[PDB]
């Protein structure tokens, strides 16, 4: 349900078992979990300017 | 973020120290002649 767009990559983020994604202090979408695989990965937004 | 840059200044701070430096220079070796020709 969560839709998006963005890269893709590896962070070192340790989540808690019951955790599903991440927002921080402006309260946007960065890092989310695999339902597949369970693995950290976070969001970053595409090249712009 | 959703559309906001931040666009860096023209001059750097090694400019602006140069500035001070060239002034400090001027005021130690010269005073106020330097000011007025």
């Amino acid at each position: 349900g969560l839709t998006g767009t963005g890269v893709l990559t590896k962070s070192n983020k340790k989540f808690l078992p019951f955790q599903q994604f991440g927002r921080d202090i402006v309260d946007t979408t960065d890092a989310v979990r695999d339902p597949q695989t369970l693995e950290i990965l976070d969001i970053t937004p595409c090249s712009f300017g | 973020f959703n559309g906001l840059t931040v666009l860096p200044p023209l001059l750097t701070d090694e400019m602006i120290a140069q500035y001070t430096s060239a002034l400090l220079a001027g005021t130690i070796t010269s005073g106020w002649t330097f000011g007025a020709g």
